[PDB]
Order: C-alpha cells, then structure tokens, then sequence
RNA sequence: GGUGACCACGGGUGACGGGGAAUCAGGGUUCGAUUCCGGAGAGGGAGCCUGAGAAACGGCUACCACAUCCAAGGAAGGCAGCA
RNA sequence: AAUGAGUCCACUUUAAAUCCUUUAACGAGGAUCCAUUGGAGGGCAAGUCUGGUGCCAGCAGCCGCGGUAAUUCCAGCUCCAA
RNA sequence: GUCUCCGUAGUGUAGCGGUUAUCACGUUCGCCUAACACGCGAAAGGUCCUCGGUUCGAAACCGGGCGGAAACACCA
C-alpha cells in the first residue's frame, strides 16, 4: 500500500522511581546550570550516554583482536573525539565508561555560545539561538541541542542577517527610530 | 430563468384541497396517466372513489384509510413562466399545527371554499376553519391570496352564477376586516371532481366572463388558476442578509445519511461551508444540496431545499430548529424575547401565568408571560396607560416571553419571515403579532 | 540583481535526449528564492543560448536563506524540447496547453458510452443531454 | 494466487538493485528473459540509477523507444529487459560500451569497456545434449542455445562467444588452477583461482577458490564461472580487480583517499 | 443496564454532587473502579464507576466546564 | 432503598463562594525551571529553623 | 493392516502462519487483524464456460438468506475495492 | 534592544495547489500573544495556613480521614510533580 | 407527523364542579446516650405536568401543549 516509513524511536527514558529527593535535585542542578527547558532533555542526554555505555560495555566483554571489537572500537572512539567529549589521547574503551553527562551537555550549542562569550548568560544563549541570531560555519542554526564538533567549534559566530553581525536592525529599533523622527522636525 | 416561490392550497375541512391541486398537477403534466389510473383502481378497491385525485398528494396510508389529509405534501410542476412549488395542508381543526408549518414556509396561498349546499354553510361558522385559515395566512408572511369557488356542480342548479357571485362577496366581506383587498385578490370558479377550467376555458360556463386584479405593479386578467399563478408578484429576496433556515422535516436516506429539508428565506446556501443549529448547538458542514431530487450549487431565498449534513444523527436535529452559517452570526437560544401582539378572541381574561402555545418558523411550543410590560392601542404603537393588570379581547400589548423549552427567534425588525408568528389556545388563534426585541443566550 | 550569482555542478551531457544535465545552486543572500525566469535567462547567458529552451525545476531553499538548489535542463533545440519533456514544464513555459475537463467527468462519459452499443450517433451523443 | 505475478514491491526487490524506500511502492519487475529476475538489472534502473541519464520512468521510456540501447548486439525496446551478467550494453550514439559485471560487494557496477572488446562475450555452458539426427546442442547460462559445438566442451565450462554471429570463437575448460568469478551467494563477485573441486554425489559440488591476496573461500559449483585461462582473465576486470577486503581496510582506504583529497 | 448483553450492574458516582447531575434513563459510560473487578474501599460489591452521562463528562459538569444539554 | 439520597451535594452547596484572587502570570518553561533552580540552590539563609520545607506555615 | 502415555484420537482457541512488536542483567513472559512473503475468502454452499493460467465471483448456472424495479407478464443483484 | 505566533506581498514547491523553506509591510510590558493536568498524612515531592461541613457530605488504588479545633472532605492561599 | 395511556406532597399515591387530604414512609423536629442503638413527641411537605376555555367557581368537564410509556408510518 502506502510508501511511508514509520521508523521512529524514543530519545529518552523516564526514571523507574518517581519522587526521589536526591535525583530531583541532581537533575535540577543540571537543568539550571545548562539552561534546559524541562527534564526530558536531561533524560535524553542521559539516554544517549547509556546507549554509548551499553555499546562500549558489550565491546569490552568481546574478546580482544576480534575484528568487530577492533572495527567498532575505533568507530565509536572516532566520533567521541570528533564531537569533543573524549580527549584525543584518551582513546581506550575503558575511558568511555568513565564519561558523564556534563561533558555531553557542555558540547551543546547553547553552552558553547555562552562559553564563547557571544551570549551574556546560558539563558540568554537559548533565546539568542532560538531567535535565529547565531550561525555555525555558513549555516544559521536555531536549535540549542545542536552538538558541535571540534572542527565546527571555531566557526560559531553571529548570522549576517541578525542585528549583531551585519546591518538590518530589528523592528523595535526601527519603530523607535521612526517615532523619534516623527516627534520632531 | 425561473423564479423560486411557494404556493399553499388551504381551505375548509374536507373541502377537496388535495383533490383540486391533484387535478392541477395532472393537467399541467406533473405525473403521467397510468399512475393515476393505478390510483383509481386502488381507490375504488377500498371504497372512496372520489379521492383518486387527492391520492397523488395524500401518500400516507392512514390518510387514505381515514380519508383525511394529516401531513404536508410537497410536489413539483412547471408553469409556462417560471418554476412553481406547491404544498398540501390538512386544513383540519386537530392538525392546526401542521398547516402552520407549511404556511410559514409559503409565499402565496390559495383559499378554496365549496359552493355546495351545506358544505359552505358549514365553512362559515364559529367552528369554520376558513376564517382562521385566512388570519393564519396573514400572520405567517403570506401577502398574495387567490380565492377559488370549488364544486359548482354539487350545488343546485349546476352553474347558477348568482351563487358564485354571493359566496365571493361573503369571503370578501371577511377579508375587508382581515386586511386584504378584494381588488388585489383574485376570484375564480373551479371544480374539484368535475374537472373544468384549469388549463382551458370551460364550455359549460358561458356565464363566467373573466376575473381582473389591479395592483400597484400593474393589471392582470385571466380565466383559470394558471393565469393568476403566472401573474402573481415575485417577492423580495434579501440574499445579502445572513442565512437562516427553519427545520421543516428531517429524513434518513440510505446511503447519504441525514437530510434536513427546509425553506431558505435569507442568504444563499451552498455545499462546502459549516452551519450551526440553534436549539441543539451542533456545528456541522453541509454535504450536498438537493430539491425535488435535483442537484444544486446555490440555494436562493425562497427555496424549499433538502441539504445534506455529515456526522449528525437523526435525533440530534429535529424539526423546528434554525440552521445558519457559522461564519456569519449563528442563531442562539433565546431565554426571553419582547414581542407585541393583539388579541383576536377570548371569552376570559389574560393575567400573569397564562400559557398559550407560540408558533413560529415551523416551531410550536408553549410559552409563559413573565410580566405584562405595557398595553398599547390597536395601531401605530401609541402609549396610552401604564401599569398593565389584565388583558381582554381587541387590544395590543408588549410582553416579555420566557419559554421553558429551548427555542430560537429573530426580531421582526431584521428578519420579516422569522418575526411573523402566531399565538393560540383553545384551538383558536388568540394573539397575532411580531417580535421586536430578543435576548441572546 | 545586484548580488545574485548562479553556480552549476554535476554537469554532464547526454545526447540520449540531446541535452546537457546539471544541478544548479543559486545564491540569493538577502533575497527571496529567485524566480525561475531569472535563473533561466542567466543560465542561458552562461551557456550562450536563447532563454526559451532552458528548463529548470526542483528549487529548494536552504534553511536561513542564501543557497537554493535546483535542477537544470538545457537542450540543443526547441524542437527536441517539445519532443522529450514532461508536459507540465512545457505548460509552465506556455508551449503546451491542457485545456481539458476533470477526470471525474471523463470516467462518467466512458461509463455512459459503455451503456450504448455500436451506434456511433448515440455513442457520440451519449454526453449531449446529460451535460 | 490464480496466475502469474506481474508486480514487484519495492521492498521485495533484490538488494543489489540498490533501490530506496520513498520514491514509490513498486519495483521495475523485470520481464522474462535470458537471466533470472533476482540476478538481473532491468534497463530502467541501469539508465536511471546507474548512469542518471533518465530521471523518471517515462524518461527512460523515451530513450528506449528511440533505439540507441543495444544489448548483446541487438536493440531492445523493453523498458524492463533483464540485462544479466557480462552482457554488453552498447549505446552507439554516445560511444560508450558497458560489460555488466559484479563489483567486489556482489553488486553490478558500471564497467566502461572499449568498442573492440565489446565484440565478444563469455558464456557458461549449463547443459550439453544431442538433438534429433544426432546434432549436439549447447545451452549457456543465458537462454542462448547453439548447435554443432566443439566436442571438448563439457558442462560448466566457458565459451568465447562473439556477437552478431553467435558462433563459438574459443572456449575455456573447467580445470584446477583456472581463474574464475563467483556468481552467487556470500562470495559473489570475488575473482580467484580454482584450488580444489570436492564433489558430493546426489548433492551440489563445493569448490575452493584462492584469490590474489591468498584468501581462500568456498562456494557451490553453480556459482562458478571461469573467466580466465589459469591466471590471465579474458575480460577487463572492474575496479578493485574482484578482490574482497574486510571492514578493516576500506575504512583506512577512505581516510587515505580523504586525506589525499583534503 | 448495559446496552450490550443487557446486564444490570451497580456503578458508583465518584464526586460530591454528581448524583444530582444524574437523572433517570440516561446513557452513562461506566468504567472499572480500579482493581480489576474487585470492590474498592468501603463500598461493598461495587466494582464500577460512572465516567460520562448524556455523552458529557462528569468531570466537566463537576468543574462547570460545560453544562447539561437543557 | 433507604431514600437517603436527598443530601447529595450538601457540603459543596453550603461552602461559601470566595473568588480566586487575581495574580501575576506564572513563568512557564525554562524560566519556571530558572526560578525554582535559583530559589532552592543559589541562596544562603542565615536564619535557623532546621531546614524547614518549601511550604512553611510559620 | 496403520496410529497411540515420546499423548494418538477427540474437544477448545477471544488461532490465518512467518519476517517481526512490547518488556529488557542473564534466562524468559506476552503480542503479532495490520503495509513484506505464503495461504484463504468474496452473503452461505455447490457446479461450470473461456483461457497458458480461475472451481474466477467489479464471469456464468442452481439452491438457501436477504434485497431492487414492475404496467405484476417479467427483469436485475453481491462495497471482507476507493469514498 | 531581540524575536517568532499571528495578518499578509511575492517567490518557491506542485500535474495544479497546500504545507515547509526563502523574503517584503505590519506584529509584545499584565510582552492579558494570560499552560495545563493531577496532588500536598504515609507509600510519594509538597502546608501540622485560613474559612466552611460535622461519621453528614464526601475523600480514600492500600493503610486510613470525617461524629464541632479535619495536616486527608468542600474552597481560598501557598507549595509539589511532569 | 398520526394516535393511545399515564402524570397529584419527595416517594406510596385518595379525592367531591364547591375539601390537596390521609397514609407506610422520606425529612425537620423535641426524645436519651461521648457517640450510638433502641424506643417516646409533633410538624412541615400540593400551581393536582403546564397553559387556558366552560362554569357562579374545575385538579378533576373539555381543549391544548410538555414529559414518560406504547404503537403506526416518515426516503432530497
Ligand atoms: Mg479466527
Ligand atoms: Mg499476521
Ligand atoms: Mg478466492
Ligand atoms: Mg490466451
Ligand atoms: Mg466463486
Ligand atoms: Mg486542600
């Protein structure tokens, strides 16, 4: 019949137990520190790490010199150092199990623009990114969860159309300007 | 193309209204001959052989068995000038509610009174249905009336001429006080069963010369009904105003679902947009438009059309509801409204607490008088005294009306056909008037 | 007009249809997706051809403006263009007309010709009265 | 079903056709021809997804009607003709010639070849038999049959066949130490030399083949197709030389290619 | 009485004044009370509760979101 | 039946109807998380009380 | 003669089979009417013509159950296709 | 100062449209362009606040609350979870 | 739409063209007990579904409409 795809998967897992005072504060620490909207996206990155930990753990139980362990071993190590959460010289499967979620959270675009100084605050960063102001390479990106790679980290900058790089100021500046010239000769 | 109008045939009890219009349909070519030939065999089978012409419109099994018209019958034929729609009314005392539905959704009316000895003297009486039929026609937005003297062959001598002259003056002496004009209305001799002078001049009527009517828009002269039917004035059609549609009837047709049938009086109805019903507050899109089993693209005012709705059950919408476009202002329920009415006849008095039955836009429900706000004179709306106490016959009064049942009406100042209504009790019309102010819900 | 440049890539000639195929990317820095007519006339100037045989379609604007990628069709002759081209593009440029009736009526006409057998007068007269 | 099937769902199409999931629901469904539909390329995909000459199905319809596509020396107007293995797809108007040979990953690859190397074709004899009046016949891996063959050709050998005549120009005997190509299964598309032919009465024979790099693999006899005399292949082998490389070394091949091109 | 199978069951009305919202001979969407055909709380032998009446939710009537179809 | 159903909705009828006071619109989303993160984490209270709860009714 | 406690035979299934889905230490437990493959059916049965291929039903014949038109003499049906 | 959600020009898309992406002119100070659904005795995060009701109404998946000073019902306020 | 029956304290429901009352209740209520239980003491409770017509005045005599219960038909 139809030529659809219906290939979808959930990107997060809810906690087994609700209402732990320890877990609620730990997630709220991260949400406030990294300026996140809700607990789904701290659960999402946690789910991402768990999938990486599960894949890394499976390879570790796999016998050494196994082609699959060798091929997929450097495959996941290659992309972990590409995004930047893993040190260039820390290229061992053991060191992956030591990864946390803070490093996976600071690679976010909202965090990097704040750290780059383009934004005055982590929460300024989210609204700045969402308002189509920042760009990576020559592409404007309006998603805070855009993880950046080591190569793309330097290119992060203001978009040309935004009232921070090129000209063309915002409407409120124009309306204020036209009101000023309309109030006098 | 052809203008769109409506004619209702009304008269006394057992006056042959359905027989006369059945004979008219046959002459004009509405249906063929063999089917009528098949009705006479069936009619002769049960026993009533004189009711064959009326078997065309009296389709109901109980109507034929009991020999009495009970329900409205819609039928189609074509004149030589435009498109004409006819309805059939019971004309009985018990079914007074049923003629009210049809006459509200009726442009022109045709009153017929039998000329036979005994049938006429029963027609003119306190119990006579002809007298309140004319008043109900007047109060339900019918401005054009044709009077027809039926069954001259029954009376003795056949074709007396003087008897025809007498009966028409008797009805004319009643329309004078009703408000109609004898000059504007048309008078014609017809035969329900004999079958004379419908399409061609009758060779048996040398005494008849020709009727004439004078109106502000011109003159007209003729001999049979069709001359009057083609010389009537087409009414105004306020198409620019928001659409309203009272629920005449609802049917469930296999394969297309629910179909509400009713007359359009304002606006234009098409397939495509969404409509809202006031008393039940259901919002649905119109599926299709058909009248007389013929498809349409638009529904001009004055069209008795049957539109199709989707995702609506039969019991959800019932007869008497008003359907309007949701994009324009849709009708709501009215917990109260302010209406002026005169009093026709009442042996007793009116006080706070009396519950008559109000009939408007094919809706018939009993309503209370919350309070008597003010009594005014018979005409021109001139204030006279304050502090109403009791109401009698022959006087007007404003009043606030709070019906318990859900209901929807529109002010006469905006919608003429919707503001026209009747108030009845004791199987007599006791009040006639229009609604000036309404309260939305 | 001041800052609108046309670049081509994946260019290849195929005399299979006597045409040369390419995918073009426009650069409208602060402008809306440039209309196909302007691309047609500029792409013609780049390839030295009259701007009535150039065919372009499939123009998708990237997120944030600037680059828009489209597909380019050029031909050696307008004769060949009428020969092997989809009819919508010919209708888009006005060289082909589809002044027809809706498919629903065509099916009804066909079914109604199925009811009448043989007689050409009624077979061609099946759709006259039920207009 | 009540009769022959004449549809092919897109998902159910062979993998080596390399079709995607979103363009449509159906697949070319190749017509009957010299090759089975699981190991054939319909002309529609070859001129749309291989060479990108045509964009849609009707565009490849026009090119076939104009009669420049010439398979195995004959013009073919069928949009879904089953091309098959080592068949010469000659398009004379463009001057390019293609020999349809599997790549290293068991997929048919675009193999441009010289015009004079398109005048001949290799073929695997499948059944040898004698007809009426004592005339020996020979049927190949294609549905092509010839009469009066050289009596030294046995089953599962290779015959050097030239186009436009249909005669046997030469032949390759099936023997140990002969270069071959695997035409089915996991080892499909691997060029190697016969090392051992073990036989199983009542069942399929298994042959052992060693490639140039020394890797040894086995397959069924029905997936063998000898394309060389000892060591020297008789056809221009495609890029990769029919050598199989594991997941380890194409990765570093990309990195080397990327680094050189970067 | 269930419109299918015509069986008679007792359904609890789970609010403070929603019984007044219930009159005679109406369609009510009854649901299980909570624990799979078992009696809940101090109510003896009642395993069902009413959810909707006259095709309008009992919660909406309780909170005044929408009123009876009068 | 005992016919004791006449008391349905008793207390809810008796309860005096006090209207909700109008209040400032509450920040929602990331800002709501900002408020509660600032409230409970980045703050120092010199007053004692043995870590009383967020809804102290002192 | 053949089959059966290594469960024959019979009965039930809210049983179309499978690829697969949910849950997820490991082992498992449920679910697969549903887009891919295979089967079955076209209201219930039965019987056939043509054709390479049908026991076909957007083919025919008959019966059963429903049901349409009729001038009552007859005639025409199969949405578990899209709406 | 910045912005979209909305109106809305054109382009683009498309068989023709629509939507999306582009891109004009408007478009935010209760930025009233107004986030909800369930809870606050324990399990289980959150009140031993105030006003009503008084084994009644009712709540309560389970323990249990209510018979006049209800941390549990009906409300207000305030907190909690997503 | 046609018709048929029913409708009276909150139920259980007498009634006379001059009176809607009683009754088992149901409740409020003094009556005892911390609270009960148990029993003891009076009440309130009605547009006679609603609107009228007839009558000197009707709940009932009649007519209407409303709702519940019974059927009968209703195809642009
Ligand atoms: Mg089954
Ligand atoms: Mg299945
Ligand atoms: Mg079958
Ligand atoms: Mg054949
Ligand atoms: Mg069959
Ligand atoms: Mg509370």
């Amino acid at each position: 019949p139809v030529a659809r795809s219906w290939v979808c998967r959930k990107t997060y897992v809810t906690p087994r137990r609700p209402f732990e005072k320890s877990r609620l504060d730990q997630e709220l620490k991260l949400i406030g520190e990294y300026g996140l909207r809700n607990k789904r996206e701290v659960w999402r990155v946690k789910f991402t790490l768990a999938k990486i930990r599960k894949a890394a753990r499976e390879l570790l139980t796999l016998d050494e010199k196994d082609p699959r362990r060798l091929f997929e071993g450097n495959a996941l190590l290659r992309r972990l150092v590409r995004i930047g959460v893993l040190d260039e010289g820390k290229m061992k499967l053991d060191y992956i199990l030591g990864l946390k979620i803070e490093d996976f959270l600071e690679r976010r675009l909202q965090t990097q623009v704040f750290k780059l100084g383009l934004a005055k605050s982590i929460h300024h960063a989210r609204v700045l990114i969402r308002q189509r102001h920042i760009r990576v390479r020559k592409q404007v990106v309006n998603i805070p969860s855009f993880i950046v790679r080591l190569d793309s980290q330097k290119h992060i900058d203001f978009s040309l159309r935004s009232p921070y790089g090129g000209g063309r100021p915002g409407r409120v500046k124009r309306k204020n300007a036209k009101k000023g010239q309309g109030g006098a000769g | 193309e052809k203008t769109h109008i409506n004619i209702v045939v009304i008269g006394h009890v057992d006056s042959g209204k359905s027989t006369t219009t059945g004979h008219l349909i046959y002459k004009c070519g509405g249906i063929d001959k063999r089917t009528i030939e098949k009705f006479e065999k069936e009619a002769a089978e049960m026993g009533k052989g004189s009711f064959k012409y009326a078997w065309v419109l009296d389709k109901l099994k109980a109507e034929r068995e009991r020999g009495i018209t009970i329900d409205i019958s819609l039928w189609k034929f074509e004149t030589s000038k435009y498109y004409v729609t006819i309805i059939d009314a019971p004309g009985h005392r018990d079914f007074i509610k049923n003629m009210i539905t049809g006459t509200s959704q009726a442009d022109c009316a045709v009153l017929i009174v039998a000329a036979g000895v005994g049938e006429f003297e029963a027609g003119i009486s306190k119990n006579g249905q002809t007298r309140e039929h004319a008043l109900l026609a007047y109060t339900l937005g019918v401005k054009q009336l044709i009077v027809g003297v039926n069954k001259m062959d029954s009376t003795e001598p056949p074709y007396s001429q003087k008897r025809y002259e007498e009966i028409v003056k008797e009805v004319s002496t009643y329309i004078k006080k009703i408000g109609y004009n004898p000059d504007t209305v048309a008078f014609v001799p017809i035969s329900g069963w004999n079958g004379d002078n419908m399409l061609e001049p009758s060779a048996n009527m040398p005494w008849f010369k020709g009727w004439k009517v004078t109106r502000k828009d011109g003159n007209a002269s003729g001999t049979t009904l069709l001359e009057a039917l083609d010389c009537i004035l087409p009414p105004t059609r306020p198409t620019d105003k928001p659409l309203r549609l009272p629920l005449q009837d609802v049917y469930k047709i296999g394969g297309i679902g629910t179909v509400p049938v009713g007359r359009v009086e304002t606006g234009v109805l098409k397939p495509g947009m969404v409509v809202t019903f006031a008393p039940v507050n259901v919002t649905t899109e119109v599926k299709s438009v058909e009248m007389h089993h013929e498809a349409l693209s638009e529904a001009l005012p004055g069209d008795n059309v049957g539109f199709n709705v989707k995702n609506v059950s039969v019991k959800d919408v019932r007869r008497g509801n008003v359907a309007g476009d949701s994009k324009n202002d849709p009708p709501m329920e009215a917990a109260g409204f302010t209406a002026q009415v005169i009093i026709l006849n009442h042996p007793g008095q009116i006080s706070a607490g009396y519950a008559p039955v109000l009939d408007c836009h094919t809706a018939h429900i009993a309503c209370k008088f919350a309070e008597l706000k003010e009594k005014i004179d018979r005409r021109s709306g001139k204030k006279l005294e304050d502090g109403p106490k009791f109401l009698k016959s022959g006087d007007a009064a404003i009043v606030d009306m709070v019906p318990g049942k859900p209901m929807c009406v529109e002010s006469f100042s905006d919608y003429p056909p919707l503001g026209r209504f009747a108030v009845r009790d004791m199987r007599q019309t006791v009040a006639v008037g229009v609604i000036k102010a309404v309260d939305k819900k | 007009n001041d800052t609108v440049t046309i670049r081509t890539r994946k260019f290849m000639t195929n005399r299979l249809l006597q045409r040369k195929q390419m995918v073009i990317d426009v650069l409208h820095p602060g402008k809306a997706t440039v209309p196909k007519t302007e691309i047609r006339e500029k792409l013609a100037k780049m390839y030295k051809t009259t701007p009535d045989v150039i065919f372009v379609f499939g123009f998708r604007t990237h997120f944030g403006g600037g680059k828009t990628t489209g597909f380019g069709m050029i031909y050696d002759s307008l004769d060949y263009a009428k020969k092997n081209e989809p009819k919508h593009r010919l209708a888009r440029h006005g060289l082909y007309e589809k002044k027809k009736t809706s498919r629903k009526q065509r099916k009804e006409r066909k079914n109604r010709m199925k009811k009448v057998r043989g007689t050409a007068k009624a077979n061609v007269g099946a759709g006259k009265k039920p207009k | 079903a009540r009769g022959p099937k004449k549809h092919l769902k897109r998902v159910a199409a062979p993998k080596h056709w390399m079709l995607d999931k979103l363009t449509g629901v159906f697949a070319p469904r190749p017509s009957t021809g010299p090759h089975k539909l699981r190991e054939c390329l319909p002309l529609i995909i070859f001129l749309r997804n291989r060479l990108k000459y045509a964009l849609t199905g009707d565009e490849v319809k026009k090119i076939c009607m104009q009669r420049f596509i010439k398979i195995d020396g004959k013009v073919r107007t069928d949009i879904t003709y089953p091309a098959g293995f080592m068949d010469v797809i000659s398009i004379d108007k463009t001057g390019e010639n293609f020999r349809l040979i599997y790549d290293t990953k068991g997929r048919f690859a675009v193999h441009r070849i010289t015009p004079e190397e398109a005048k001949y074709k290799l073929c695997k004899v499948r059944k040898i038999f004698v007809g009426t009046k004592g005339i020996p016949h020979l049927v190949t891996h294609d549905a092509r049959t010839i009469r009066y063959p050289d009596p030294l050709i046995k089953v599962n050998d290779t015959i050097q066949i030239d186009l436009e005549t249909g005669k046997i120009t030469d032949f390759i005997k099936f023997d140990t130490g002969n270069l071959c190509m695997v035409t089915g299964g996991a080892n499909l598309g691997r060029i190697g030399v016969i090392t051992n032919r073990e036989r199983h009465p009542g069942s399929f024979d298994v042959v052992h083949v060693k490639d140039a790099n020394g890797n040894s693999f086995a397959t069924r006899l029905s997936n063998i197709f000898v394309i060389g005399k000892g060591n020297k292949p008789w056809i221009s082998l495609p890029r990769g030389k029919g050598i199989r490389l594991t997941i380890a070394e194409e990765r570093d091949k990309r990195l080397a290619a990327k680094q050189s091109s970067g | 009485q269930l419109i299918k199978n015509g069986k008679k069951i007792t359904a609890f009305v789970p609010n403070d004044g929603c019984l007044n919202f219930i009159e005679e001979n109406d369609e009510v969407l009854v649901a299980g009370f909570g624990r799979k055909g078992h009696a809940v709380g101090d109510i003896p032998g009642v395993r069902f509760k009413v959810v909707k009446v006259a095709n309008v939710s009992l919660l909406a009537l309780y909170k005044g979101k929408k009123e009876r179809p009068r | 039946v005992h016919g004791s159903l006449a008391r349905a909705g008793k207390v809810r009828g008796q309860t005096p109807k006090v209207a909700k006071q109008e209040k400032k619109k509450k920040k929602t989303g990331r800002a709501k998380r900002r408020m509660q993160y600032n409230r409970r984490f980045v703050n120092v209270v010199p007053t004692f009380g043995k870590k009383k709860g967020p809804n102290a009714n002192s």
